[PDB]
């Protein structure tokens, strides 16, 4: 059962891979499964963020898109800020008290 | 200052010595690590009471003029004592030996904090403690603890 | 921006290291 | 004794701030107050209370009983010093100075504590004294004095393992991180929930369970909810004693959005009435709403707005005014259409939103070194 | 002008280099080492040495005659 | 020093931002949702 | 006159310190006449290099305030106008310090209270810089020129000189003027549209005199129209107690631009037959025109289907590669380099008592050549 | 009311004077808004027929709409106002930041190594 979840999702990442968009009626046919549990299960993929994308309610187009965003540049310069703020707080303790 | 380092670093090395003790007329007795004892002088910038027995020194090498006091080396008890590495202890790790604590306080604690308290009774202070029992029973940690 | 952001604070710390070298030298020496 | 001493402060909160609810609290709090030698902490609580005109003899019998405990310290210090033990004076009031701390105020409880701090060469007394200073540093909410002995506390656990002095300690730091709105740290200090014990201050371990789930449901994401709080046997069985919180947690996890708000009013109102959550329950559910909106709304792109009433939570114009202030609040990354009656989503790449906090902190430190550079050198 | 003097001083660290071992310093930038000849000395040091590279029990370099840190 | 001519005469701040946003909005939810149950 | 101006002031103070306006205005007045005879001997007779002028610009300046607190509001100030133009005329010729400073805020303080032309005269004035005016007149001076462009239409020019006037102000009490720069400093940024939390430092300033004025910006942070009127009737007189009310009256523009940025950001395809009702505008027929000029003046971009009624708005993301935040940098790159430069320029005064760079010695050099001569012969 | 998008209300005050004539001032004011509405023909609009923007000022059908429709665009057509909403030419310029920014980088280098 739990192995069937990982096998279900192993197929579910397999067939979803080569495209950007599809209708749910073809992937239901291509995994040979329903559309409601597949729609909810794809929703759980984009709730648990293991797969990311978007879904549609009018016809069920799954828009798939990915890029790895720049992350290292801004936050690692941002925690240096809150280091140095505390450093200036220590500058009270040798500057404001002293002279 | 920086150009001066090219010149002053041409000066030769400084010996290190070891004061036994001083004698008359501004002189001391100093022995090297593996090299014999010398009766040498002091410089003007060194006081005789500031010269301690059992203390290292800086020494110039050409005339063996006393240069500078080498800080301190070790106690002869801290050295060997550490070599032993007894497991230091406290009251807070004592498991249920409370009356033994109260006995040993009476023998040891009282003739330190209250030596007069035995002059209050006109009796001599105790000197010796015998501790016995099976091993593994807290002898070492209590003895270190006190 | 980060490099210039540090550098000012460093030199400020250095000036505090100067005002300790001023205020507790004027009364001591004269 | 400081072990029942937090419920006293919580019932001070229960006395004053619910204004209509001011009768049984001035009953049971007096019921604890004019016994167990309590004299000092309730004069202004009597001012907020009624008259209670004849309290004179009630204070006199208890300052008298307090005078007995002080005069027997005065009976103790001199036989303690004639034959000296481990400074038996400070060994007496190293334990009865906490009686001076509950019964006396923080001064006789503080000094004597910093006094006896220099007595015991081992931290087995010292760090528990520090725990007492932490607990009074909570009672008087001494938010700077807790900063000292938290570090002075932590400085002692490195020698030893002292997991009764660290896992107990993390309960204190979790209560401070949930005192302030620091919830990713509050659940992080609340991470274990096993070595945490059936405490004195959360005498229900399950109250501690409710607190760590309420902070964790904001603090961690799904990849952590769908492994961590859903697979803990230590967490599942204790809320198996809970119907509501079990439903309240699972209504988000099982996508049960309509019954979610139903329990949200109850849990949020309980958090309203609760002490120490009363500063921040608004901050709680304003995040819970936009979290539940964002969670469903990052699944669909072309979901209409008249979908979410019958399925998500009722009131179409209520959804309208609630979403409009969240997109208009600058979060809830989407874009709502109106007169074709459809909600669209978008995606912000992490290049603008990540930039925003950078310029915020840069402006803040700019203000900081601006202000200091004006302050020093005249 | 100063940068002429700056790299100029390092001629002493030419090549006829004997080996000591660092022991401690009295103060800033003047120290005591233990030579591989067995004897110990009160020596001076090159200024460009990062002093925070010193003391696991530091393998240091001594001038063969003037007997200072290299 | 400080002559200062007179022409006229945490605990607070996290509480102040939630005071800013959480300002004048219904104040008393135990009944608003329980009355939207049947009306909405 | 260092003796006779100090021995003028030293009795010119304690009369007028408590003020004693009962049979003390003529004694004060005649004592000011005697000090004015000393002041005319200062204006005429050998002020060169003695601090006759400079030392008594402090005495003259400080006696301008008691002079200005008996001899301004009770007496005629407009004579002290031309006396002050003459005092400025003899200033800046013989000496450029201490007369370039006080004679301009002391010129400003009733012209601001008036509506005389001398704001543009203060534009074309040379003495706008008095060159390091002692951080008290200098500090308040930037405020005194801040309210100039307040009444002459802040275009975000002087909110930095209000901020700068604030950060150069001392630690004494806020009730002096620091209330009014704390109020007026943002009053001009409410004119822009930006607003922080003001009440964040509740010392002796953020509890007393805010509640109408924070209650004002409480309405401004809403997108409501007549809520502004619900403030403006409630404390129309309180804002007239200071005299800011003519700047208060013009905020309906920024309220409605706040609203149109709010809605235009919030909704996307929204009818104009909704926004008049939601903004309680009571007329959609000119809500074509407020929206239309909201397009015209900049603010919002996209189109109105004026035939249909929906106002569409496009999704404009990726403002990063739009080269605005490079400018948000370069404003602060240059300035942060400058404050490092000032942390250099303020730093190098210390460098002193560097008496002698002694190379090695002389006599030990003679011993080095001596023992060197022994080893050289050896 | 001339601050915000209040048009119609201003044209209501044009005629609703209680004080006196004010006529020479509301005729300068009758013009300085004439070129302003002539400004806001030029906003991103759809086809407007010869009724809507014909009656936004105060005219039924004179050749004053030929004066504006030949003054600016939104050209007189088959009940039509033409939208030349192009706004296309100005973007995609690297060279002006490559001039100004290359000035500013040397400006960075001035107070960076060389003493000030
Ligand atoms: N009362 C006690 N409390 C805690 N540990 C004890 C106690 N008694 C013995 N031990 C353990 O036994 C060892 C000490 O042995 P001890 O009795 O002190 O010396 P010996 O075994 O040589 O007589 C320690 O490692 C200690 O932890």
């Amino acid at each position: 059962a739990k192995l069937y979840d990982n096998l279900l999702e192993q197929n579910l990442i397999r067939v979803i891979e080569p495209f950007s968009r599809v209708q749910i009626e073809h992937i239901s046919s291509l995994i040979k499964l329903s559309k409601a549990d597949v729609e909810r299960k794809l929703s759980q993929m984009i709730l648990d963020k293991k797969f990311h994308g978007i879904l549609d309610q009018g016809e069920g187009v799954l828009i798939i898109f990915d890029e790895p965003p720049v992350d290292k540049t801004y936050e690692a310069a941002l925690e240096t800020i809150q280091n140095m703020s505390k450093v200036v707080d220590s500058l009270y303790n040798k500057a404001k008290k002293l002279t | 200052l920086l150009r001066e380092e090219l010149q002053l670093l041409q000066e030769q090395g400084s010996y290190v010595g070891e004061v036994v003790r001083a004698m008359d007329k501004k002189k001391v007795l100093v022995k090297v690590h593996p090299e014999g004892k010398f009766v040498v002088d002091v410089d003007k910038n060194i006081d005789i009471n500031d010269v301690t027995p059992n203390c290292r020194v800086a020494l110039r090498n050409d005339s063996y003029t006393l240069h500078k006091i080498l800080p301190n080396k070790v106690d002869p008890l801290v050295s060997l004592m550490m070599v032993e590495k007894v497991p230091d202890s406290t009251y807070e790790m004592i498991g249920g030996l409370d009356k033994q604590i109260k006995e040993i306080k009476e023998v040891i604690e009282l003739p330190v904090k209250h030596p007069e308290l035995f002059e209050a009774l006109g009796i001599a202070q105790p000197k010796g403690v015998l501790l016995y029992g099976p091993p593994g029973t807290g002898k070492t940690l209590l003895a270190r603890a006190v | 921006y980060l490099a210039s952001l540090i550098r000012s604070v460093v030199a400020l710390h250095n000036l505090i290291n100067n005002k300790i070298a001023n205020r507790d030298a004027e009364k001591k020496e004269g | 004794p400081k072990n029942p001493d937090l419920r006293i402060a919580q019932l001070r909160f229960l006395l004053s701030l619910p204004e209509h609810r001011g009768d049984a609290a001035v009953r049971d709090e007096l019921m604890a107050a004019v016994r167990d030698n309590n004299m000092a902490p309730y004069y202004e609580a009597l001012c907020k209370s009624l008259d209670w005109q004849i309290d004179v003899d009630l204070l006199n019998k208890m300052k008298k009983a307090n005078e007995d405990e002080l005069k027997r310290l005065d009976e103790e210090l001199e036989d303690a010093e004639k034959n000296l033990g481990e400074s038996e004076i400070r060994d007496a009031m190293m334990a009865k100075a906490e009686y001076l701390c509950r019964i006396g105020d923080k001064e006789g409880a503080l000094t004597a504590f910093r006094k006896t701090y220099d007595k015991t060469v081992a931290l087995g007394h010292r760090l528990d004294i520090v725990f007492y200073l932490l607990r009074i540093g909570l009672f008087y909410m001494d938010n700077d004095l807790i900063t000292r002995n938290t570090e002075k506390a932590k400085s002692l656990i490195e020698e030893g393992g002292d997991w009764d002095r660290r896992n107990r300690l993390k309960v204190y730091q979790g209560l401070y991180c949930v005192a302030i709105r620091d919830f990713k740290q509050a659940a992080e200090l609340f991470l274990d929930t096993v070595s945490t014990f059936t405490s004195y201050e959360l005498m229900d371990y399950k109250t501690f369970v409710t607190y760590t789930v309420y902070v964790s449901m904001i603090a961690l994401e799904r990849p952590d909810l769908r492994e961590k709080v859903i697979k803990g046997a230590e967490i599942l069985e204790v809320l198996h004693s809970l119907p509501a919180v079990r439903q309240y947690l699972f209504s988000l996890y099982e996508c049960r959005y309509s019954v979610f708000f139903q329990s949200l009013a109850v849990v949020e109102q309980e958090m309203k009435k609760d002490w120490l959550f009363a500063p921040h329950y608004r901050y709680y559910v304003r995040e819970m709403r936009i979290h539940a909106y964002s969670q469903l709304l990052e699944s669909y792109r072309s979901l209409t707005l008249g979908y979410m009433a019958e399925a998500f939570g009722v009131g179409v114009e209520f959804i309208d005014q609630e979403l409009s202030r969240f997109i208009a609040a600058g979060r809830l990354h989407c874009k709502i259409d109106k007169v074709n009656e459809i909600v669209e989503t978008n995606r912000p790449d992490s290049k603008n939103w990540q930039y925003q906090e950078t310029i915020k902190k840069g402006d803040l430190l700019l203000n900081r070194v601006q202000k200091l550079s004006r302050v020093i050198n005249m | 002008e100063f940068l002429h003097a700056q790299e100029e001083v390092k001629r002493i660290q030419s090549i006829p280099l004997v080996i000591g071992q660092f022991l401690e310093a009295v103060d800033q930038n003047t120290a005591i080492v233990g030579s591989t000849t067995g004897s110990n000395y009160y020596v001076r040091i090159l200024s460009t040495i990062d002093r925070e590279l010193l003391k696991p029990n530091a393998s240091v370099a001594l001038h063969k005659h003037s007997n200072a840190l290299v | 020093m400080s002559e200062k001519k007179q022409p006229v005469d945490e605990d607070n701040w996290d509480d102040d931002n939630v005071e800013d946003d959480f300002s004048n909005q219904l104040r008393a939810e135990l009944e608003k949702h329980g009355y939207k149950m049947e009306t909405s | 006159r260092p003796r006779t101006g100090k021995a003028a002031s030293t009795p010119l103070l304690p009369e007028v310190e408590a003020y004693l306006q009962l049979l003390v205005v003529i004694f004060m007045m005649n004592s000011k006449r005697y000090k004015e005879a000393q002041k005319i001997s200062d204006d005429l007779m050998q002020k060169i290099s003695t601090q006759n002028r400079r030392a008594l610009d402090l005495v003259a300046a400080k006696c301008y305030y008691y002079h200005a607190r008996v001899y301004e509001f009770l007496d005629k100030l407009d004579v002290v106008r031309s006396f002050l133009h003459a005092r400025l005329r003899t200033a800046t010729l013989r000496h450029d310090a201490d007369g370039q400073a006080t004679l301009l805020n002391l010129l400003l303080r009733n012209y601001l209270h008036y509506s005389l032309y001398d704001q543009a005269e203060k534009l074309v004035s040379k003495s706008v810089f008095p060159e390091q005016a002692n951080n008290n007149e200098w500090a308040r001076y930037l405020y005194y020129t801040g309210r100039i462009k307040a009444i002459q239409l802040e275009y975000s020019e002087a909110r930095r000189t209000m901020t700068n006037a604030l950060r150069k102000a001392p630690q004494h009490t806020a009730v002096g003027f620091k209330q009014t720069v704390h109020k007026l400093l943002i009053v001009v940024e409410l004119l822009l549209g930006e607003i922080p939390d003001r009440l964040q430092f509740r010392q002796p300033s953020l509890k007393r005199s805010l509640m109408p004025y924070f209650l004002l910006t409480q309405a401004v942070r809403t997108g409501n129209l007549a809520k502004f009127n619900q403030v403006l009737d409630q404390f129309g007189e309180k804002f007239q107690a200071d005299g800011t009310y003519t700047l208060i009256i013009r905020l309906r523009h920024n309220v409605i631009k706040t609203g149109v940025r709010m809605i235009s950001l919030s909704y996307s395809r929204i009818s104009l037959a909704d926004i008049a009702q939601k903004l309680q505008l009571d007329s959609p027929e000119d809500a074509e025109f407020i929206v239309a000029k909201a397009i015209r003046d900049g603010v919002i971009e996209a189109s109105i289907n004026h035939e249909k009624g929906y106002v569409q708005s496009k999704e404009m993301i990726d403002i990063y590669s739009t080269r605005e935040p490079q400018l948000a940098f370069h404003q602060r790159i240059s300035f942060c380099l400058d404050i490092h430069n000032m942390s250099v320029k303020a730093m190098r005064f210390p460098p002193k008592s560097y008496n002698k760079d002694l190379e090695s010695a002389e006599e030990r050099r003679e011993r080095e050549q001596q023992d060197l001569e022994f080893a050289k012969e050896m | 009311y001339l601050m915000e998008g209040s048009y119609n209300k201003v044209f209501l005050a044009k005629g609703n004077i209680p004080a006196e004539s004010y006529t020479f001032f509301i005729d300068i004011l009758l013009d300085t808004i004439r070129d302003e509405i002539a400004g806001c023909i030029e906003k991103a609009y759809e086809k407007i027929l010869f009724t809507e923007a014909t009656r936004i000022l105060f005219f039924n059908t004179p050749k004053k709409m030929t004066d504006y429709a030949k003054k600016r665009g939104w050209v007189l057509g088959p009940n039509n106002y033409y939208s030349f909403a192009s706004q296309q030419q100005k973007p995609e310029d690297t060279t002006i930041p490559s001039t100004e920014l290359a000035k500013q980088v040397i400006e960075y280098a001035r107070q960076l190594e060389m003493i000030v």
